[PDB]
């Protein structure tokens, strides 16, 4: 938020500065120093199935997401703990043709046995946010149910 | 590169002040971290059914301050519910938020420098199948380096620094030694003690470095089944002098305790 | 319903922060009731006559700071002065003032959350019929839940929780059991001891569980104007154990101290 | 003139809060003073050779807070370095600066309320030809009037005030007690008693005031070479009663440990 004077917590004007206390208007924070590191993923409805294009940042740390409920609570987390950093791993929830994959180049790497088999608890995406675990970029495309259209 | 915040800002824009910034000097100030509480219920807060309203409570969770007024958060019956203070910082509009769990579900996220949703317990509610029994507010750590008091007032218990150590003195005697806060020492007589003179040094192992007091400390025992006394001279030096009466082949069993202090 | 303070306000509207909120706010950081205050003489006060000069002295009462700054408080003569800052926030041009009285007059008044004139007392200056003879300042109280610290420097003295027993352990021998911190225990010997042998269990009251130690303790006492021991051990189930000489049907007077951890 | 500033401006100009007020404020709710800091190391410092960079270090130093993002300080080759926090409120756009000195040059120069330039260390960094040692940071100082706490734990060591006393209790006994926090005592027996009865006042001096114990303390000794012991009564007036065997004009060396609590 931008910085206001006498509205912002600041010791301005007359030296050594000054911020008074008034009723509604008083001192409100202007933000938080560097704010680029919030980011929310928000899902507000229920989905029941996703395709997620993850690009991992470290080697041997576990990479992939987590999904977080309304009280910031995890109830699941696809994760996968490679040797190597894969250029990027194409993951599809779909229960029909489920596809868990790591890729290296042109060469495609089944990421199943690897998975944290813990964490992933179900599939069905609840209402909250979620969370990038080692990874630095990441692409999802959402399909989501409507009974009558 | 050095961001300062409590200082003059000349043109009104020099040292503006984040939330973040204020609640890292604030956790700093009363000593916590991500994973304890400041709260202070100036009205008791009232419970009815299964519900828990807080009539007037305000808490310092990660150095955010917020208040909560006739705020009611729903609970599960017959069970212990742990109720949560959950900041999550995206949620601009309203970023503090209520939660009664099944159990302690503290993260310790850092929200100020990094991101996440914080989660910290400060209240321990007990229900029954009608509405609640028992409550237990969650302790408030104040983690310090070093203090300066004057005087102190102790309602519970202090953990000090505790070292043992087993001193096989000699002739059949056993010394269990017991140092708490590295100063008062408790040693227990074990063992039956045979052959020895009066004003003669022990034969066996010597007393360690950590253990050994200022000035020579005369600790009384006692033999078991008796009438008759003993007591040991611990030398400075961790030498242990016997000063009792002269032992023949026959063993006779030590017993007793005797306190002193290192420094 | 949730009032947010330490948070952005991405309108510059949504979280203002009021006096009384940081009232709040400071208080719970510091570990402060209505009934104290954190005092700082940045300079000495100046006393002239029956008169105090505060020349540079910081108060912070009920979380609201303020300086007084070559502010002189009138004294009564012969007299013991309590001196007071009173804080009446309806009185909005100078809500603070001094004042000088004849007794201890804090009232605690919650200012923040409430109506009414907060009194809080932060000297006591004594009086001849001429000027200031003595200066005493009122305690800055630190209420704090729990503590984690490395070291600490204590000029006067820690009140630990005290607890006290009385033991009619049989045979006519009497302990009498004094617990500090529920750890150290001292047992004073008492009564006089008859009809008991070695290694038999005493014929009276057991130890009760808060005063039973985790291992056996053996406690050297002694008989009264004679040259002879006894010993005794309190077992971690409470019993005591005689092992001292077997003693006939007239009674010996039993004397001493005796220390142990239960810990 | 009393200064007012946690309180309300309704024209907005009645009471203004500067940076050194705050200062103060913020020093005074943590107990510090201007030689000792707040510190807090959100990710560990890296060191690259003789370079230390400070990753994200917060620090309140004076009662006014900055933070330290990626900040590296130049060190001396095969030395120990001081890094020092220097604070120079003339210079508006930096008043922050930092230093690695030879010596610790802490000046605890008051800021908020005089004019100067205030050095504190709070990093000691150890360096050999090459690259970084070891590094030791200085300890966070926190004066109290008085603390009421629940519950404590101490990893290094409390300092209790400790007092010595050599009474020369008559007949041929010397006394050494050693009082620790006004309560605990431990007595050392020490001489060679002669011509005493049972039931008998010793001869010689008396205790002294603040060693006296609120009711009598039997104390049990033990003479030196022999099996046979002896017990003295310390009643609350300080006089010491003898209750061994009657002693004739052939003196034995008395030694021995005994412990009493005075409240």
């Amino acid at each position: 938020g931008k910085v206001i004077a006498g509205m912002s917590k600041i010791y301005g004007g007359t030296a050594p500065g000054n911020y008074k206390y008034i009723k509604g208007t008083s001192y409100t924070y202007y933000g938080e120093s560097d704010i680029d590191r919030l980011s929310r993923w928000d899902i507000k409805e229920e989905i029941f199935s996703f395709m997620g294009i993850l690009y991992p940042k470290l080697p041997k740390t576990p990479a992939g997401v987590r999904f977080l409920d309304d009280i910031g609570n995890e109830y699941t987390a696809i994760v996968f703990k490679t040797e190597q950093v894969q250029d990027y791993i194409l993951i599809n929830t779909d229960v029909n043709d489920e596809t868990y994959q790591g890729w290296k180049g042109t060469t495609a790497l089944n990421l199943f046995p690897v998975m944290d088999f813990e964490r992933y608890r179900t599939r069905i995406i609840e209402k909250g946010q979620m969370e990038l675990i080692n990874l630095s970029k990441a692409e999802f495309k959402i399909k989501r149910k409507a009974d009558f259209v | 590169t050095i961001k300062n915040f409590t200082f003059f800002s000349p043109n009104s824009t020099e040292f503006p002040v984040g939330s973040n910034n204020d609640g890292k000097l604030y956790m700093m100030l009363t000593g916590m971290d991500y994973r304890t509480i400041r709260r202070k219920d100036w009205s008791s807060p009232l419970n009815t059914a299964l519900n828990v309203q807080y009539t007037n409570t305000s808490i310092i969770a990660g150095g955010r301050y917020f208040e909560l007024l006739n705020e009611t958060v729903a609970l599960k019956g017959d069970s212990v519910n742990y109720i949560h203070a959950n900041i999550d910082l995206t949620q601009t509009a309203n970023p503090v938020s209520l939660s009664a769990e099944t159990a302690n579900n503290s993260n310790g996220v850092d929200i100020n420098n990094g991101s996440g949703v914080l989660k910290v317990c400060f209240d321990i509610v007990t229900t029954s199948g009608t509405g609640v029994t028992s409550t237990k507010p969650i302790v408030q750590t104040s983690t310090l380096d070093s203090i300066s008091v004057n005087d102190m007032t102790v309602s519970g218990s202090i953990d000090v620094p505790v070292q043992t150590l087993t001193v096989e003195a000699g002739n059949g005697l056993q010394l269990q030694l017991t140092k708490k806060n590295n100063d008062l020492v408790i040693v227990r007589f074990f063992g039956s003690v045979s052959n020895i003179q009066k004003g003669w040094n022990m034969s066996g192992t010597w007393v360690d470095r950590p253990f050994r007091p200022a000035a020579v400390q005369s600790l009384v025992g006692h033999f078991a089944g008796r009438d008759t006394s003993f007591h040991i001279d611990i030398n400075p030096n961790g030498s242990i002098t016997w000063w009792g009466a002269n032992i023949d082949k026959t063993p006779i069993a030590t017993r007793g305790n005797g306190s002193y202090f290192i420094k």
